[PDB]
C-alpha cells in the first residue's frame, strides 16, 4: 500500500570477477565447454533472465538496466548521426538547395578504388547519399548551421554516458525492490502525462519559438545563414510578433480563454505547404498541443497515494458478460507478475504502431522537401514497414512464452484466458478456413488472369476493362474524406491529404502529392495483403494457443517454450513447439510485408511520382501499375524486371555498392537453404570423418565440435533467408529510387 | 541446346541414382564376412579419409572459386 | 496378492466448463480411456486438453480419448498433488480394461514377478547382418 | 522440309485445346500447319532425315513396325 | 570465363560426389547411429537425443545430394548456353568479358534473354512464346511450392489437419459424409520426397522454358 | 448471470460446445427441418430435394461468368454445364456410397439430447444411399432443366 521509492542498497559489486567467467549467469554452463554446443548455448541465453534466476526481482532488476544501456547505444547511435550530418555533409548547402542537391552525410576513405562511392551530390561536396531524411528533420527543427548538429551531437553522447551510469548506479547501487516495478498505476500516470504529455508540449514550444520563425523565413525566401537565431526569435517577441502578429498581445489571451487570437500560429488549415510539398508547422504545433493537454488529461485516471483516481484491477474484474463467465478476472495479476505478457502486448502494439506511422508519413508528408525526395519516402515507408512486421512476430513469440512459463491454471479460471483456451479447436479452424478462402479468391484470380491473357482472352479477365473488381468501399471513403472540409469538418480548408482527391500538389517540378485512384489491381492486391496477414496470424496464434497441449501432444508444456521435437514418432513431431511456429511466423510475415513494400513502390512510381510540364504529369513507370498489376506476369516483367535495370547497370558508378549488395544478398538468402533443407545427423557424421583427419594428424580440439543444434539449425536458416531477402530488396530499392528519382 | 541440357539433366538424375543404389547396396546386400580383405572392406576401412579430402577438395575450390568471382565483381 | 480394481461408474467427474477438445467420435467407434483418482481437496487443476478443472474432493472419474493424455493427467497429479490415479480403457460394446497400474506397482519399481517381454541377451552391434535374413519380413532386431 | 531444312521449323504435332482464344489459335499457327501445331525441339527431323527417311508413308511405316515390336515385346 | 566456370563445375562434382558418397560408406553406420544398417536404408530419424539426429539415413544424403547435383547441372548448362549464345550471334566478346564476374552472368545472360520470355503475353496481346512465359511462371511456382514441404515440418500440420478433423465432425450438414481413411499430415521421408520433386520439376520446367524461348525467339 | 456457453448436452468432456449458434431454437428448428435431417422421411425423396435445390442454384454462375456469357445462347449452354456438374456430382455420391457402406458392423446406439433411444438413419446404409443417389440424379436434373426455363419466363429477370 502506498506509492513509493523502495529502493535496495549497493546489490552488486562493481568487479570485472565475472567477466572473466563467462556462463556465470546460468547454471548448466558451469561444467564449461566440453562441446561446441555451449559457446552457442552462452550467446542463447544470456538475456533470458526468467532462467538465470527464480526471483522476480532480480529479473525486473535486469531488465532495468537493460533498458538503461538500450537507451545509452540509441543516443551514442543520435551522436553518431548529428556528428556526421555535422562534419561529413552537405547540409549547410542542401538548405540553399533543397530541391537540387541531394542530400548526403557519408564520405568514403580511399582505399581500394572504393572512392568512387563518393557520389556528386552537390553543392561541391562528394559523398554517399543518405535517405534517412535528417535533412529534412533538421530543416524542420530549424537547424540551419552545421554547429548546432555538433551541439546535439555533444549532448547526446553526455546523455548516453548519463543512460550508462543510470543502468549501473541502478542495477550496483541502488536497484529498485519488486513492489517499485508493479506500481503499474503510477507508471502509467507519469508515462501519459509526464512523458508524452510533457514532451508533447515541450516540442509544441520549441515548435513556436523555433521552427516557425525559422521556416517561415525560409519559406519566403531567405539565406539561411541571414536568418536570426533560434534565441533570437525565442526571447524576442517584438522580432516573432513582426513574423507573428498575434504575438503582441502576449500570453494575456491564453489566461483570458481568447484562444482565437492565437489563430495566425494555431491554424487547422489541412493539406500541405505548396512552397516546401510538407504539412503546415502551424498545423503540427496546434495538433502537439492538442495532444499535450488530452495526454496530461489522460495521465490523472488511475489512483496513487490519494482517494482519486481508478484501479485498473477494479475497472478490469468489473467487465464480465454473459458470453465470457468470469470475464477479465486474473488479467491484472497476469500483467503484474509477468514480463513476457507485457512484452508481447506492446510489441504488438509497437509493431502496428510503426506500420501506422508508415502509411501517415507517406500520405501526409510532415517535413519539408519530404515528399519530393523519392528516395526518402521509399526508405522509410519500407523500413517502418519491416520494422512493425518484425515486433508483431515478436509480439507473438512472447505471447506463447507467457503461456508456456507464466501461466497458472488455478489464477485463470473462467476468465476470458481459460474460455479462449478452451475452444482454440474451433479459432484455428475457422482461421484456416478463412486463410483457405483469401488465397483462393486471391491468388487463384492473378493465375486466372495470366491464363487468360496467356490464351488469347483477356476479355475473360479481372481487369478494368473486361470483369471489373472496383473497391466501391475505398473509393466510397476516399470521397468522403475529400468532401470532409466545409461539411463534416467546418473549420477545415482542406483535407488531411491530397491522396483522397483534389489537386495535384508539386514542388520544384515534381509531384509531391496528387490523389490515388483505386481500381480492379488495387482491389486484388489489397485481398493478396489480407490473406497473407491472415496466414501469419493463424501461425502465431496457432502457436500461442496451442503451446501448452495438443490433442498429439498432451504435455507440450512440459517440454518447454523451444525444444525441436518430440521424436519421430506419431507420424512425426517436428516443429511443433511454439518457437517453431514462430519460426515459421517468420517467414510469413517476410512474405506480406515484402508484397506491401512492391505494391508501394509500385503504385507510387506509377500513379503519385513524376514530374509537371504543364502538360499533365510524367509518372516514373508511365501508369503500368493499373493495366499490368493484375497479373503474376506484370508483376515478374513490369516491375521485378523492368525496374532492376538500374540495379544490374550500377557497376562503374556510385551505386556500384548497391549492385554489389543485390549479389551478396542473393548469396546469402540462397545460403540459408542450405540450414532449411538440411538435418543434424549428416552435418555430425560429417564432421566426425573431419575430426578424424584432425586426430590423425594430432590437431583435434579439446571442445569437441558439434553439429548446430536442430532448433540452432532453424534460427540460423530464418535469419539468413530474412537477412538476404531484405537486403535484396533493400539494394534494389534503393538503387532504383536513386537512379530514376 | 535442347538436346545438350535435355542430356546433361538425365545423366545427372542417373549418376544420383547410381550412388543412391550403391548405398542401398552397402546397407542392404554388403557381407563383410564374404568381402573380408578385398577391395570393398579395405575402402570402407579408410572411409574417413575418403570423406575428408572429398571434403577438402570441396573447400578449396568453393573457397577460390567464389573468391575469385566476388574479387572481379 | 493384487487384483485390478474394477471401474465405478458412480464417480463424479471435475468441475468443468467444457471444451472443443475432448472426445471425438472416434470413442464412440473405436475406443477411450478413462482414468480415476481420489483427492483430499476440491483443487483446480490443468487438463490435457486445454482449459482448467476442479477435481472435487474424494473420487474423481475423467474420461479422454487416448491413454497418453490419462497418462500426462497422472504424471501432473503425481508430481503436484501427489495423488495416485488408475487408467481403464474402455470400448463401446462395454469392456473395461485396466491399464498403467498394471500389478498395483508402478513400473519404475520393480515388482518381481512381471514378464521380461521384449529383453534381448546380446549387445546391440551383435545383431545379423541384414544380407542374413534377406526375403523375411523380420528386422534383425527380432533374431 | 526436307526440301527446305534450313527455312522451315519442325512440327512436332497439333494442338486441340478447347481454351485457347482467336489470338492463341492465330499465334501458334506457324510452319504451314493448317491449325496450331508445336514447333520440334527434339532433333528428331534432323535424325530421320539423316538416316535416310523421306516421306510421311515410311515414317508411318516405322510406326506401325514399332507398334508390332511393342506387341510382341 | 571458361576456367572460373570449369573450376565451379569441378566444385559441383566434387561436392555432390562427397554429400554421396558420404552417404553410401555411411550408410551401414556411423559414430552417432553405430547400428545404422539395422534401420534401414531409409528411416525418418533417431529422434532428438544424442544432441538431434536429423537426416542421418543414406536416403537423407541422396536427397542432400540431388540439390547439389542440380546446381551443377544448372552450372554447366548456363555455360554452354551462354557461350553457344554469344557464338552464335557473332559475338564472343560479350561472354569473353562478361563472364569473369558474377553481374555479368545475372545481367548479360539471365536478365537480357529473359525480354522476350516474359513477353510472351502482356496487356497489348500474346505471340507463340506465350506457352513459355506460363511454363516460366509454372516452374517458379513449382519450385516455391516444393520450399513448403522443404522448410515446413511435420508437426505444425498434425495439429492443423487435427483442428479441421474437428471442425468437419462438427459441422452440421457436412457430419453425413464421413472420411474412410483418418487424415494425417505426411510422413517425414514423404515429405522430404514431395519437396524434392517439387523442386526438381520446378528446376527443370523453369529452365527448360527459358532456354527455349531465348534460343527460339531469337533464332 | 446467464450464462450463453454450455456444454454439449450437459457433459463437459465431448469435443463440443452448446453456442447461440448452434442451440439456438430458430437454428435449431430450421437445422432440423432439412431433407438431410429426415429419419423418418424416405432417402430418396430427400434426395429429389436436395437434388432440385442444387441443380437450381448451380446454373447461374456459368450462365452470368461461363466463356460463352456475352452470347445469346449462354442460358443453354449452362444448363447442360449444370447437368454435367449434377452428373459428376452424381457419380462422387455414388463412389461415396459404394466405399463407405460395403460391411456392417454392430455399432453403438443413436439417442436424441434429452436421452430417447432412436434408430440410425436409413440413409446410413448401402440401400438408403443408392436411393438417395438417384433422387439426386432426378433432382439435380430436373433443377438444372428448371433453371433454364426460368430464365425464358419470369417476366423480370
Ligand atoms: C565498468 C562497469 C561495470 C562493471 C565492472 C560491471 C560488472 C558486472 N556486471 Mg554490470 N552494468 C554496467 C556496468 C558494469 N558492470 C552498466 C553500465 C550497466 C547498465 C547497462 C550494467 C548492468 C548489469 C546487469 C543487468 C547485470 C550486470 C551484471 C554484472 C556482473 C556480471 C556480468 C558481466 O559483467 O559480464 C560481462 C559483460 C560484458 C563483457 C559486456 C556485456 C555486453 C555489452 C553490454 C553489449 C553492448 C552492445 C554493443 C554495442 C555490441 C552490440 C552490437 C555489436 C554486434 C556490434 C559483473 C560483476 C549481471 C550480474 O549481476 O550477474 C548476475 C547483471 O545481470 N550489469
Ligand atoms: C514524468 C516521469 C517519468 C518519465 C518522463 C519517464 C520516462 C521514461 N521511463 Mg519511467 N517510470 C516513472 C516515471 C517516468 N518515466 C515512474 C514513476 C516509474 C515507477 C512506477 C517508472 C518506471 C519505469 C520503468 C520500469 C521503465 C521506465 C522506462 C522509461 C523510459 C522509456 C523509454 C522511452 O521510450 O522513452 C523515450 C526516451 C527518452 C525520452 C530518453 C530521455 C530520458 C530523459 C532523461 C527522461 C528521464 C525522466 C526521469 C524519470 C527523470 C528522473 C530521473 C532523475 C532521478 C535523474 C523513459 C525515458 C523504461 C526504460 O527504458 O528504462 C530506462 C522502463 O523500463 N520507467
Ligand atoms: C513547455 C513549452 C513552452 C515553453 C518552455 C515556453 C516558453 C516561453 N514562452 Mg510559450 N507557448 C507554449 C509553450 C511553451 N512556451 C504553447 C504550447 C503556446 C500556445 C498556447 C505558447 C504561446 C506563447 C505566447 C503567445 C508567448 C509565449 C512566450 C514564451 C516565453 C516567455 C513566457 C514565459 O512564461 O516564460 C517561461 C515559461 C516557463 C519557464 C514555464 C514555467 C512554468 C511555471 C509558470 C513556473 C514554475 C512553476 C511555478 C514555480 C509554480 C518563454 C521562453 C511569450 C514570448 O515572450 O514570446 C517569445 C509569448 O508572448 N508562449
Ligand atoms: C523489445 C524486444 C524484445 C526483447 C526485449 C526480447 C527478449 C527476449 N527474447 Mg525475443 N523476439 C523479439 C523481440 C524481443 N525479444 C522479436 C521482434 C522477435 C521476432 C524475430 C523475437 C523472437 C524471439 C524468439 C524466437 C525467442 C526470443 C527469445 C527472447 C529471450 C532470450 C533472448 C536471448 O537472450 O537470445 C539471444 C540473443 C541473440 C543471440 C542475439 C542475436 C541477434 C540475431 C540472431 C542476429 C541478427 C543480425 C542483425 C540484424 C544484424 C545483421 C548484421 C550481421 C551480418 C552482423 C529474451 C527475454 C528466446 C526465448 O527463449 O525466450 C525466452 C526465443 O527463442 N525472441
Ligand atoms: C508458392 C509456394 C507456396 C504455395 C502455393 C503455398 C500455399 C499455401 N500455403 Mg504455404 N508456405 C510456403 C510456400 C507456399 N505455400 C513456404 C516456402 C513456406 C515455408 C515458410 C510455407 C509455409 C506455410 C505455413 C506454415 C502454412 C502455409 C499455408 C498454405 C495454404 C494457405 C491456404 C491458401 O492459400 O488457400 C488456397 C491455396 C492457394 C492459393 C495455393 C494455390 C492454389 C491455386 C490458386 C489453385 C489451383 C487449382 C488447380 C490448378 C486445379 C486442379 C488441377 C488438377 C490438375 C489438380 C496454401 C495452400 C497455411 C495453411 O495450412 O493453410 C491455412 C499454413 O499454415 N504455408
Ligand atoms: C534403371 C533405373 C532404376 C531402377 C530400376 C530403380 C529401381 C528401384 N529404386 Mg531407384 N533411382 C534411380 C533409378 C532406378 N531405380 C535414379 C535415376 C534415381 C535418382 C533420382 C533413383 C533414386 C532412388 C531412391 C532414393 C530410392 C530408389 C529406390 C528404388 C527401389 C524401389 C523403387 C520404388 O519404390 O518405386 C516407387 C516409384 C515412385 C515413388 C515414383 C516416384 C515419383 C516421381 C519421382 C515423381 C514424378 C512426378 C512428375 C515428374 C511430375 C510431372 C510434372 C508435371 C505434373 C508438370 C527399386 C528397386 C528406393 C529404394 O531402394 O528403397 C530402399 C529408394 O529409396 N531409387
Ligand atoms: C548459395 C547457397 C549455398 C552455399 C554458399 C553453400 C556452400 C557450401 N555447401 Mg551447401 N547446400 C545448399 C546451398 C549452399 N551451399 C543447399 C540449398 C543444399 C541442400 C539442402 C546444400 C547441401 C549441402 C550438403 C549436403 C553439403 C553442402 C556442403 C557445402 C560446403 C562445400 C565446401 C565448399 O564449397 O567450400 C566453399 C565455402 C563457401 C563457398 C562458403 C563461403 C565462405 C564465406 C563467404 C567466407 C566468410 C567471409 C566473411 C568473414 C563472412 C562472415 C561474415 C559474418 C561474420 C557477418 C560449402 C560451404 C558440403 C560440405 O559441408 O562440404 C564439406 C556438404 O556436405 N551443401
Ligand atoms: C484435359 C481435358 C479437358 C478438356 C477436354 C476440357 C474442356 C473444356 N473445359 Mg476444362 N479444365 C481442365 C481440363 C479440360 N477441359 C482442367 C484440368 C482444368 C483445371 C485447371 C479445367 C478447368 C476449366 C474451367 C474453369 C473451365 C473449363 C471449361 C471447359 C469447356 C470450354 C468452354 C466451352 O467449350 O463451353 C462450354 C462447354 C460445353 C457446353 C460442353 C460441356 C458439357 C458436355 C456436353 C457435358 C454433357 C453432359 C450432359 C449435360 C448430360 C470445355 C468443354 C470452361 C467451361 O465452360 O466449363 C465447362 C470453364 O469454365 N475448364
Ligand atoms: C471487417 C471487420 C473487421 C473485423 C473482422 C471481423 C471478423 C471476425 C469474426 C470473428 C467473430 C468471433 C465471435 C466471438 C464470439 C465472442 O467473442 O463472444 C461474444 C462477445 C462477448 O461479450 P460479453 O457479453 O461477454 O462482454 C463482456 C466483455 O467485457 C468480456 O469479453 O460479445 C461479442 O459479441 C463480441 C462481438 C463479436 C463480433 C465482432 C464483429 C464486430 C463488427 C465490426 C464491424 C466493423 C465494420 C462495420 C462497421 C460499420
Ligand atoms: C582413352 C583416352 C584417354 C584415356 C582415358 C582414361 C584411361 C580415363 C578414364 C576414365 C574413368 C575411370 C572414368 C570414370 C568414371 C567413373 C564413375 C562415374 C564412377 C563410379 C562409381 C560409382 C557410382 C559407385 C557405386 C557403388 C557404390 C558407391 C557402393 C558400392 C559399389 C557400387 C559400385 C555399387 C584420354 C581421355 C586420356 C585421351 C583420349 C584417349
Ligand atoms: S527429423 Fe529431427 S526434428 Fe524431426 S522428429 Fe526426427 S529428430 Fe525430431
Amino acid at each position: 500500500k502506498k506509492v513509493k521509492i523502495v529502493v535496495d542498497r549497493n546489490p552488486v559489486a562493481t568487479n570485472f570477477e565475472k567477466w572473466a567467467k563467462p556462463g556465470h549467469f546460468s547454471r548448466t554452463l558451469s561444467k564449461g565447454p566440453t562441446t561446441t554446443t555451449w559457446i552457442w548455448n552462452l550467446h542463447a541465453d544470456a538475456h533470458d533472465f526468467d532462467t538465470q534466476t527464480s526471483d522476480l526481482e532480480e529479473i525486473s532488476r535486469k531488465v532495468f538496466s537493460a533498458h538503461f544501456g538500450q537507451l545509452g547505444i540509441i543516443f551514442i547511435w543520435l551522436s553518431g548521426m548529428y556528428f556526421h550530418g555535422a562534419r561529413f555533409s552537405n547540409y549547410e548547402a542542401w538548405l540553399t538547395d533543397p530541391t537540387h542537391i541531394k542530400p548526403s552525410a557519408q564520405v568514403v576513405w580511399p582505399i581500394v578504388g572504393q572512392e568512387i562511392l563518393n557520389a556528386d551530390v552537390g553543392g561541391g561536396f562528394q559523398g554517399l547519399q543518405i535517405t534517412s531524411g535528417f535533412f529534412q528533420l533538421w530543416r524542420a527543427a530549424g537547424i540551419t548551421s552545421e554547429l548546432q548538429l555538433y551541439t546535439t551531437a555533444i549532448g547526446a553522447l553526455v546523455m548516453a554516458a548519463a543512460m550508462f551510469f543510470a543502468g549501473w548506479f541502478h542495477y550496483h547501487k541502488a536497484a529498485p525492490k519488486l513492489e517499485w516495478f508493479q506500481n503499474v498505476e503510477s507508471m502509467l500516470n507519469h508515462h501519459l502525462g509526464g512523458l508524452l504529455g510533457l514532451g508533447s508540449l515541450a516540442w509544441a514550444g520549441h515548435q513556436i519559438h523555433v521552427s516557425l520563425p525559422i521556416n517561415k523565413l525560409l519559406d519566403a525566401g531567405v539565406d539561411p545563414k541571414e536568418i536570426p537565431l533560434p534565441h533570437e526569435f525565442t526571447l524576442n517577441p517584438e522580432l516573432m510578433a513582426q513574423l507573428y502578429p498575434s504575438f503582441s498581445k502576449g500570453l494575456a489571451p491564453f489566461f483570458t480563454l481568447d484562444w482565437a487570437q492565437y489563430s495566425d500560429f494555431l491554424t487547422f488549415q489541412g493539406g500541405l505547404n505548396p512552397v516546401t510539398g510538407g504539412l503546415w508547422l502551424t498545423d503540427t504545433v496546434h495538433h502537439h498541443l492538442a495532444i499535450a493537454v488530452l495526454f496530461l488529461i489522460a495521465g490523472h485516471q488511475y489512483r496513487t497515494n490519494w482517494g482519486i483516481g481508478s484501479s485498473l484491477k477494479e475497472i478490469l474484474e468489473a467487465h464480465k458478460g454473459p458470453f465470457t463467465g468470469e470475464g477479465h478476472k486474473g488479467l491484472y495479476e497476469i500483467l503484474t507478475t509477468s514480463w513476457h505478457a507485457q512484452l508481447a502486448i506492446n510489441l504488438a502494439l509497437f509493431g502496428s504502431l510503426s506500420i501506422i506511422v508508415a502509411h501517415h508519413m507517406y500520405a501526409m508528408p510532415p517535413y519539408p522537401y519530404l515528399a519530393t525526395d523519392y528516395g526518402t519516402q521509399l526508405s522509410l515507408f519500407t523500413h517502418h514497414m519491416w520494422i512493425g512486421g518484425f515486433c508483431i512476430v515478436g509480439a507473438g513469440a512472447h505471447a506463447a512464452i507467457f503461456m508456456v512459463r507464466d501461466y497458472d491454471p488455478t489464477n485463470n479460471y473462467n476468465n476470458l484466458l481459460d474460455r479462449v483456451l478452451r475452444h482454440r479447436d474451433a479459432i484455428i479452424s475457422h482461421l484456416n478456413w478463412v486463410c483457405i478462402f483469401l488465397g483462393f479468391h486471391s491468388f487463384g484470380l492473378y493465375i486466372h488472369n495470366d491464363t487468360m491473357s496467356a490464351l488469347g482472352r483477356p476479355q475473360d479477365m479481372f481487369s478494368d476493362t473486361a470483369i471489373q473488381l472496383q473497391p466501391v468501399f475505398a473509393q466510397w471513403v476516399q470521397n468522403t474524406h475529400f468532401l470532409a472540409p466545409g461539411f463534416t469538418a467546418p473549420n477545415a480548408l482542406a483535407s488531411t491529404s491530397p491522396s483522397w482527391g483534389g489537386d495535384v500538389v508539386a514542388v520544384g517540378g515534381k509531384v509531391a502529392m496528387m490523389p490515388i485512384s483505386l481500381g480492379t489491381a488495387d482491389f486484388l492486391v489489397h485481398h493478396i495483403h489480407a490473406f497473407t496477414i491472415h496466414v501469419t496470424v493463424l501461425i502465431l496464434l496457432k502457436g500461442v494457443l496451442y503451446a501448452r497441449s495438443s490433442r498429439l501432444i498432451p504435455d507440450k508444456a512440459n517440454l518447454g517454450f523451444r525444444f525441436p521435437c518430440d521424436g519421430p514418432g506419431r507420424g512425426g513431431t517436428c516443429q511443433v513447439s511454439a518457437w517453431d511456429h514462430v519460426f515459421l511466423g517468420l517467414f510469413w510475415m517476410y512474405n506480406s510485408i515484402s508484397i506491401v513494400i512492391f505494391h508501394f513502390s509500385w503504385k507510387m512510381q506509377s500513379d503519385v511520382w513524376g514530374t509537371v510540364s504543364a502538360n499533365g504529369v510524367s509518372h516514373i513507370t508511365g501508369g503500368n501499375f493499373a493495366q499490368s498489376a493484375n497479373t503474376i506476369n506484370g508483376w515478374l516483367r513490369d516491375f521485378l524486371w523492368a525496374q532492376s535495370s538500374q540495379v544490374i547497370q550500377s557497376y562503374g558508378s556510385a551505386l556500384s555498392a548497391y549492385g554489389l549488395i543485390f549479389l551478396g544478398a542473393h548469396f546469402v538468402w540462397a545460403f540459408s537453404l542450405m540450414f532449411l533443407f538440411s538435418g543434424r545427423g549428416y552435418w555430425q557424421e560429417l564432421i566426425e570423418s573431419i575430426v578424424w583427419a584432425h586426430n590423425k594428424l594430432k590437431v583435434a580440439p579439446a571442445i569437441q565440435p558439434r553439429a548446430l543444434s536442430i532448433t540452432q539449425g532453424r534460427a540460423v536458416g530464418v535469419a539468413h533467408y530474412l537477412l538476404g531477402g531484405i537486403a535484396t530488396t533493400w539494394s534494389f530499392f534503393l538503387a532504383r529510387i536513386l537512379a530514376v528519382g | 541446346a535442347a538436346l545438350y541440357t535435355h542430356h546433361q539433366y538425365i545423366a545427372g538424375f542417373i549418376m544420383c541414382g547410381a550412388f543412391a543404389h550403391g548405398a542401398i547396396f552397402f546397407v542392404r546386400d554388403y557381407d563383410p564376412a564374404q568381402n573380408r580383405g578385398n577391395v570393398l572392406a579395405r575402402i570402407l576401412d579408410h572411409k574417413e579419409a575418403l570423406i575428408s579430402h572429398l571434403s577438402w577438395a570441396s573447400l578449396f575450390l568453393g573457397f577460390h572459386t567464389l573468391g575469385l568471382y566476388v574479387h572481379n565483381d | 496378492a493384487f487384483t485390478p480394481p474394477t471401474l465405478q461408474s458412480d464417480t463424479p467427474s471435475p468441475i468443468f466448463g467444457g471444451s472443443t477438445g475432448g472426445l471425438l467420435s472416434q470413442a464412440q467407434v473405436e475406443e477411450f480411456h478413462v482414468i480415476t483418482w481420489e483427492s483430499k481437496k476440491e483443487q483446480i487443476f490443468e487438463m490435457p486438453t486445454g482449459g482448467a478443472a476442479i477435481m472435487r474432493q474424494g473420487p474423481n472419474l475423467l474420461k479422454l480419448a487416448r491413454k497418453e493424455q490419462c497418462l500426462a493427467l497422472l504424471t501432473q497429479l503425481r508430481t503436484k498433488f501427489k495423488i495416485d490415479g488408475y487408467i481403464y480403457r474402455v470400448f463401446p460394446n462395454g469392456e473395461v480394461q485396466y491399464l498403467h497400474p498394471k500389478d498395483g506397482v508402478y513400473p519404475e519399481k520393480v515388482n518381481a514377478g512381471r514378464s521380461g517381454d521384449n529383453t534381448n541377451m546380446r549387445r546391440i552391434g551383435q545383431n545379423k547382418e541384414p544380407v542374413q535374413i534377406k526375403f523375411s519380413g523380420k528386422i534383425p532386431a527380432e533374431f | 522440309w526436307v526440301q527446305d531444312p534450313l527455312h522451315i521449323r519442325p512440327i512436332a504435332h497439333a494442338i486441340w485445346d478447347p481454351h485457347f482464344g482467336q489470338p492463341a489459335v492465330e499465334a501458334f499457327t506457324r510452319g504451314g500447319a493448317s491449325g496450331p501445331v508445336n514447333i520440334s525441339t527434339s532433333g528428331v527431323y534432323q535424325w530421320w532425315y539423316t538416316i535416310g527417311l523421306r516421306t510421311n508413308q515410311e515414317l508411318y511405316t516405322g510406326s506401325i513396325f514399332l507398334l508390332v515390336l511393342a506387341a510382341l515385346f | 570465363g571458361d576456367f572460373l566456370v570449369h573450376h565451379a563445375i569441378a566444385l559441383g562434382l566434387h561436392t555432390t560426389t562427397l554429400i554421396l558418397v558420404k552417404g553410401a560408406l555411411d550408410a551401414r553406420g556411423s559414430k552417432l547411429m553405430p547400428d545404422k544398417k539395422d534401420f534401414g536404408y531409409s528411416f525418418p530419424c533417431d529422434g532428438p537425443g544424442r544432441g538431434g539426429t536429423c537426416d542421418i539415413s543414406a536416403w537423407d544424403a541422396f536427397y542432400l545430394a540431388v540439390f547439389w547435383m542440380l546446381n551443377t547441372i544448372g552450372w554447366v548448362t548456363f555455360y554452354w548456353h551462354w557461350k553457344h549464345l554469344g557464338i552464335w550471334q557473332g559475338n564472343v566478346n560479350q561472354f569473353n568479358e562478361s563472364s569473369t564476374y558474377l553481374m555479368g552472368w545475372l545481367r548479360d545472360y539471365l536478365w537480357l534473354n529473359s525480354s522476350q520470355l516474359i513477353n510472351g503475353y502482356n496487356p497489348f496481346g500474346m505471340n507463340s512464346l506465350s506457352v513459355w512465359a506460363w511454363m516460366f511462371l509454372f516452374g517458379h511456382l513449382i519450385y516455391a511450392t516444393g520450399f513448403m514441404f522443404l522448410i515446413s515440418w511435420r508437426g505444425y500440420w498434425q495439429e492443423l489437419i487435427e483442428t479441421l478433423a474437428w471442425a468437419h465432425e462438427r459441422t452440421p450438414l457436412a457430419n453425413l459424409v464421413r472420411w474412410r481413411d483418418k487424415p494425417v499430415a505426411l510422413s517425414i521421408v514423404q515429405a522430404r520426397l514431395v519437396g524434392l520433386t517439387h523442386f526438381s520439376v520446378g528446376y527443370v520446367l523453369t529452365y527448360a522454358a527459358f532456354l527455349i524461348a531465348s534460343t527460339s525467339g531469337k533464332f | 448471470k446467464v450464462q450463453v456457453v454450455q456444454p454439449v448436452n450437459g457433459d463437459p468432456f465431448i469435443g463440443m460446445l452448446e453456442t447461440p449458434v448452434t442451440s439456438s431454437p430458430a437454428i435449431a428448428w430450421y437445422l432440423s427441418n432439412l431433407p438431410a435431417y429426415r429419419t423418418g422421411v424416405s432417402p430418396l425423396l430427400r434426395g429429389v430435394e436436395i437434388g432440385l435445390a442444387h441443380g437450381y442454384l448451380l446454373v447461374g454462375p456459368f450462365i452470368k461468368l461461363g466463356p460463352l456469357r456475352d452470347v445469346e445462347n449462354v442460358a443453354e449452354i449452362v444448363g447442360c454445364i449444370n447437368g454435367a456438374a449434377t452428373v459428376l456430382i452424381l457419380t462422387l455420391c455414388l463412389a461415396y456410397g459404394a466405399v463407405t457402406f460395403q460391411g456392417e458392423g454392430p455399432q453403438v446406439g443413436v439417442k436424441t439430447l434429452s436421452g430417447r433411444s432412436i434408430p440410425r438413419d436409413p440413409l446410413q446404409s448401402a440401400d438408403g444411399w443408392n436411393k438417395f443417389t438417384a433422387g439426386f440424379a432426378v433432382g439435380g436434373l430436373s433443377g438444372a432443366a428448371w433453371g433454364y426455363l426460368c430464365t425464358q419466363i419470369l417476366p423480370y429477370y
